[PDB]
RNA sequence: UUAAGAGUUAAACCUAGCCAACGAUCCAUAAUCGAUAAUGAAAGUUAGAACGAUCACGUUGACUCUGAAAUAUAGUCAAUAUCUAUAAGAUACAGCAGUGAGGAAUAUUGGACAAUGAUCGAAAGAUUGAUCCAGUUACUUAUUAGGAUGAUAUAUAUAUAUAUAUAAAUUGAUUAAAAAUAAAAUCCAUAAAUAAUUAAAAUAAUGAUAUUAAUUACCAUAUAUUUAUAUGGAUAUAUAUAUAUUUUAAUAGUCCUGACUAAUAUUUGUGCCAGCAGUCGCGGUAACACAAAGAGGGCGAGCGUUAAUCA
């Protein structure tokens, strides 16, 4: 599962699970943070959203596509 | 919404309804009875007992309530033109007719408010005069439940 | 029904020119017509390209012909020369500095 | 209008159709802010009438509820109406002549107080 | 367990077999033909029994159950007709008694599942010809033509409001042929019922468009009150009509 | 408000108040509602789904739930107190108009209402959500009743073509009647249950074409002349009526014909009374509605906790 | 001292008291409230945006004048930070627009004083970023956002269950497997547009909004009580007058279908991977749970998700 440390602009650090196929997020990327936690992970409890930030939408993405940040 | 229940069902408050006399009249006796009426000091007081001192620095009793004449009222806020000294004038005409409109209205205002409030006392009163039948002919009706009793104690009586 | 000129009032741009708050612009608009100046309203008067604060100057100064009252000009308020109430303080300052 | 105590019109309702309230305030508080106390309600749209009812001869009838033995305390006390409760109370008979203006012929229809 | 369930007919009726893979039908379609009956070339549906209305004052509702799902009936003799192994409509091969064994209500049931809902009567033109010359006329109030009648007040009322439009229409002729076609159809598909304060209104002088009314109120009941429930940005936004008929926001 | 899609699909089988024919089919097969082998949730949400199909399909879900009253009226027989949890929507006016038969369903009597054809005590109302009180008085343009309870209008081709019909069997008939006359007046009194100038009298008529006929309806006017339809084209005895024209009642109009209680009703000038709010009594509810007392109940229960 | 009580402030002299485990003192946090909003069966709980009431503040602190009332958005002094005019200078947008920063996120450098008010003036009238209007923004709510009819296409010859042929017939499937009356087509409307006219907000007159709402589909009058037949100005035509009298539509997403929990018509890809997930949990060749096609179930100009409140 891929997660991602984030800090935010309060100044708290998290780790984030970052959801859809494929992540296009590297270190330093600008993401924006949602509340959910990664229940089968310990310690993820947030979740990044997909469509905002240095985040694509999930490419190839047809249904649920407002969940992923996919357009049509 | 739901403290408005508690009023009607009425959302939204007027300004509190003003007194066009702020004391009572002297007509009005029974506020005049009541006030100076014998003061009561026991277990339910209002007033220092006969030996007891109060503070160096206070009054012992409460001040005075003051009662409107409303013919004092009238006569000096509202008076009367003195003397008719005037000729014509653009303004002074118009302004002795509104003067006078004032007048009347702040007359007619007053005497008013003194009638109804000597009409709802009286009826007030009059209403429990009436109450006053009511308990006496339960009163009366007590004497025919008993009228007939043959003197044994009687367990409801026990 | 229309009131007649006067003679101090010849014709209609007459009273434009009187009555003045740079109104004299819409003698055109008016063609010295005195009937046409005292039968139509803001409608017209918009349509024939008078703005706002004209149109409502000369109805109302027509209305004061009407009843007879004058029609002379008053001058819009201007501000003070030293300036608004808010800044009068500071240009005063500057002003007096400079002389 | 001048003084502390002035009668006013409050605006109340919703943008594009004003209703108005016939209030007793203080001059130097808002328009808006609760008076001294409320005298009665005045709408000012006409209520609308069928073309049939102008031949017949009906005209439109604007409504205005009030309180009429207030007002007239309130008048005598020396609070001073404006410009359009002047008219409002004018037009009622509570106000005669004396209240009117240069700036303001026949009778059709005379005043008339009815239940 | 709930389960998607496609609405069959609770009836039995004759199914798809072998299809040729263009005809590309559906059983409930099939349903719709043999519960409707060919198809004439006006485009009628003459073989059902309700494609037809009823003209004998008694209303002809659908009977599903007491006709075990079989629709169609003879135009002419109106005996009934069933659909045969040999594709052709023909007689049953017996009666159904309970087409026959009909209850009296159950005729005038709209509904076969709501045995509540029945259909009302329809007042015969005499009756409301005679109420109405009883109240206009006569002058017996609507109490006493009630209960003369067996009628309700309301209904009076209604019927004496109706009669009048009827008779200004009349007067000028305003029905038409076709109105009165269907209103003699209608009439006959239904069973037939067997018997203060001070106002003061401001002078009015010339050129003024409109009249001041003034209403006498007292203070604390006169007024739109401070602080009031702005219900405009909820779901119990107040909305009323002008008398004009436009929708305004009360 | 909803967009009306797949309203009368047989598969979902969902009556709603219309006088179609497809919707006369639906309430046909569905028998009754199935509420057996079902939780209460499921119970309820089938409730719904019947209910609210036919009492206001239009009305969107979260308005309805405003609307809802969830406080009812009632003036042996036992009295369905809960077939009245739709009463509320009798009184609104494209309602009264469907119930009063000017309309031949709620969305046709909305489209009547928009379009100014309706008025309430003298008034043009062009709004379908106004209420009526009772004793209110509404009215519809007769032309637009005649056309909701009548037969649409056939196209000028299609009445063309219908009339080709007509003559050929026409034809066909007074063929037959010439070549066997005695025994075709006998067969025919058979069904009714000898003169030979009965077949003379009789006459022949011409087959029309449609290329020559197309395009002039005033020629194919004069040139029909069948006994039962004499110079006119079938269902266009006057063209510019929005309806058939020899005014017949429209397929399928018995099933729905119910005289509802609370209104009173002129067809003669197409005019109605409000007489009152639909009340449950001992036997009998005003709410004309194709569903028992179970299903009303259980919408009824659903609509008071909102689903939950 | 004050108009006025009081260790309120200043002076003097006495007594030893006062508060506190039913929580003092201290610390942190917070503007408070309603006939306001949310929620609940209710007691209550939450908010204090919007409507209204009270208080405090107008970059920070202290003091002074005036005054009835001020530690005033005043004055003096100082602090912070900027500008020039470099002076015992000015300014501090928590007034309306607007800019930068911070933020997940909250608009016009708008029109008019026409209305309702406020100030000045005797008056005419002047000012009014109060206010009224409009602009932007689905942030919220309401109304509209099209009804009726509709499973075939050709050929044949005062009655009426018209019948025969041929031809085609998209997706899925071989029957209770459907998509689907859904399409198309037909009938009839209306919105918009185009013409006229046209209120009301305001009257003595004044209309920003405004390319006004609304009404009629040529225009009036002349009678009846909305529908009509008539008289008179329009109207192109053909040849003053028989005729008709603008045109006209259609525009839906988003979530879900193992149970909770509504969603049976089935198929494909992957194979404890990819991934899903509110809880139970699913994923190892047969996935109803991942990614999809078909079908289906919600809500619908919104749908879902996150954050919070009540239950
Ligand atoms: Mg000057
Ligand atoms: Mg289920
Ligand atoms: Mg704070
Ligand atoms: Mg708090
Ligand atoms: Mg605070
Ligand atoms: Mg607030
Ligand atoms: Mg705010
Ligand atoms: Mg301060
Ligand atoms: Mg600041
Ligand atoms: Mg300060
Ligand atoms: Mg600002
Ligand atoms: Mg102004
Ligand atoms: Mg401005
Ligand atoms: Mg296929
Ligand atoms: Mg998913
Ligand atoms: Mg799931
Ligand atoms: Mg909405």
């Amino acid at each position: 599962r891929k997660a991602c440390r984030v800090r935010l602009t309060n100044g708290n650090v998290v780790s984030a699970y970052i959801p859809g196929e494929g992540h296009d997020a590297q270190e330093h990327s600008i993401v924006y943070v949602r509340g959910g936690r990664c229940q089968d992970l310990p310690g993820v409890k947030y979740h990044v959203i997909r469509g905002a930030g240095d985040l694509s939408g999930v490419v190839n993405r047809i249904s649920s596509r407002s969940k992923y940040g996919a357009k049509k | 919404g739901k403290g408005a229940a508690k009023y009607g069902f009425k959302s939204g408050v007027f300004p509190t309804t003003r007194s066009i006399l702020k004391s009572p009249t002297t007509k009005q006796t029974d506020i005049i009875n009541k006030v100076k009426s014998p003061k009561p000091k026991g277990v339910l007081g209002i007033g220092y007992a006969k030996g007891v001192k109060h503070p160096k620095g206070s009054h012992r009793l409460s001040p005075k309530v003051n009662f409107i004449d409303v013919d004092n009222l009238i006569a000096k806020t509202v008076a009367e033109p003195q003397s008719i000294k005037s000729s014509n004038g653009s303004a002074q005409k118009v302004r002795l007719q509104k003067a006078e409109l004032r007048r009347k209205f702040l007359i007619e205002a007053f005497r008013k408010e003194e009638a109804r409030l000597l009409h709802k006392h009286e009826y007030l009163q009059k209403r429990t005069k009436e109450l006053e039948k009511a308990k006496e002919l339960e009163l009366e009706k007590l004497n025919k439940e008993k009228s007939s009793d043959l003197t044994i104690m009687t367990l409801d009586k026990m | 029904t229309i009131p007649k000129p006067s003679d101090q009032v010849p014709d209609v741009d007459a009273f434009l020119n009187k009555i003045g708050r740079n109104c004299n612009e819409l003698k055109d608009t008016f063609e010295n017509n005195w009937n046409n100046l005292f039968q139509w309203d803001s409608k017209i008067l918009k349509e024939k390209g008078v703005n706002i604060q004209q149109r409502k100057y000369i109805l109302k100064q027509v209305h004061n012909y009407r009843n007879n009252r004058p029609i002379h000009e008053i001058k819009l308020g201007k501000k003070s020369f030293f300036g608004g109430e808010r800044k009068r303080k500071a240009f005063t300052a500057k002003w007096k500095a400079e002389n | 209008t001048c003084g502390l105590v002035r009668i006013r019109l409050a605006r109340f309702g919703r943008k594009n159709s004003p209703v108005y309230n016939i209030v007793v305030a203080n001059s130097r508080k808002a328009r808006d802010a609760k008076p001294i106390e409320v005298l009665g309600t005045y709408v000012p749209v006409p209520s609308p009438v069928t073309k049939r009812e102008l031949k017949r001869g009906v005209v439109p009838i604007k409504d205005v509820k009030l309180d009429f033995d207030r007002t007239k305390y309130w008048i005598g006390v020396g609070a001073q109406p404006s410009e359009t409760v002047t008219k409002l109370l004018r037009k009622a008979g509570i106000l005669n002549d004396a209240w009117a203006t240069s700036k303001n012929r026949k009778v059709v229809f005379e005043r008339m107080e009815t239940l | 367990f709930s389960r998607r369930r496609i609405a069959y007919p609770f009836y039995p009726f004759k199914k798809l077999g072998r299809q040729h893979p263009k005809k590309h039908d559906t059983n409930l379609k099939t349903a719709m033909r043999q519960f409707l009956g060919p198809k004439n070339y006006k485009g009628e549906y003459v073989m059902n029994k309700y494609f037809t209305v009823p003209t004998n004052h008694v209303p002809n509702y659908i009977k599903p159950d007491l006709e075990r799902g079989q629709s169609l009936e003879h135009p002419v003799t109106k005996k009934p007709l069933q659909l045969r192994y040999d594709g052709t409509l023909g007689p049953p091969p017996v009666e159904n008694k309970r087409l026959q064994n009909i209850f009296k209500d159950r005729l005038l049931q709209p509904f076969p599942s709501n045995p509540h809902c029945k259909t009302n009567y329809v007042l015969s033109p005499q009756l409301k010809q005679s109420i109405f010359e009883e109240i206009t006329v006569e002058g017996l109030s609507a109490q006493q033509v009630s209960q003369k009648y067996g009628l309700k007040i309301p209904r009076v009322e209604a019927i004496v409001k109706l009669v009048s439009v009827e008779n200004s229409w009349n007067r000028r002729n305003r029905v038409s042929s076709d109105l009165k076609t269907m209103d003699e159809t209608l009439y006959r598909m239904f069973p037939v019922f067997d018997s203060n304060t001070k106002v003061i209104y401001g002078e009015l002088v010339e050129g003024e468009r409109s009249q001041y009314k003034f209403t006498n109120a007292k203070v604390g009941k006169v007024g739109y009150r401070y602080g009031s429930g702005n219900r405009d940005n909820k779901k119990d936004r107040r909305i009323g009509f002008n008398k004009l008929g436009q929708m305004v926001y009360i | 408000p909803r967009k009306a899609n797949l309203l009368k699909s047989l598969a979902r089988g969902r009556v709603r108040t219309s006088f179609n024919k497809y919707n006369l089919f639906n309430l046909y097969k569905k028998g009754g509602v199935d509420l057996k082998s079902k939780s209460l949730y499921q119970q309820k949400w089938t409730a719904k789904q019947e209910t609210r199909a036919y009492h206001g399909e239009h009305l969107t879900e979260k308005r309805w739930q405003t609307v809802f009253k969830p406080k009812l009226d009632s003036v042996i027989k036992e009295t369905p107190f809960l077939l009245q949890t739709f009463a509320v929507l009798e009184k609104r006016l494209d309602f009264a108009l469907f119930r009063a038969m000017f309309a031949s369903s709620v969305r046709q009597a909305r489209q009547f209402i928009l379009h100014g054809n309706v008025r309430v005590n003298g008034v043009k109302i062009k709004h379908p959500s106004y209420t009526l009180k009772p004793g209110d008085m509404f009215s519809v343009k007769p032309d637009k009743v005649l056309e909701a309870l009548g037969a649409k209008k056939p196209s000028f081709q299609e009445a063309l073509k219908i009339d080709k019909t007509q003559i050929v069997l026409w034809n066909k008939y007074v063929k037959e009647a010439k070549t066997e006359p005695k025994e075709v007046w006998e067969k025919k009194l058979e069904n009714f249950e000898f003169d030979p100038k009965w077949a003379k009298n009789l006459k022949y008529h011409d087959p029309i074409k449609l290329s020559e006929l197309e395009g002039d309806e005033p020629k194919a006017r004069k040139l029909i002349n069948l006994p039962w339809q004499k110079n006119y084209v079938y269902g266009r005895q006057d063209p510019k009526k929005p309806f058939f024209t020899p005014w017949k009642p429209r397929p399928f109009l018995s099933p729905f014909a119910i005289l509802p209680h609370h209104l009173e009703i002129s067809f003669k000038t197409c005019h109605a009374v409000y007489l009152r709010d639909p009340v449950a009594r001992p036997g009998q509810s005003e709410v004309i509605s194709p569903f028992d007392v179970p299903v009303h109940e259980r919408a009824y229960m659903y609509y008071l906790r909102n689903g939950k």
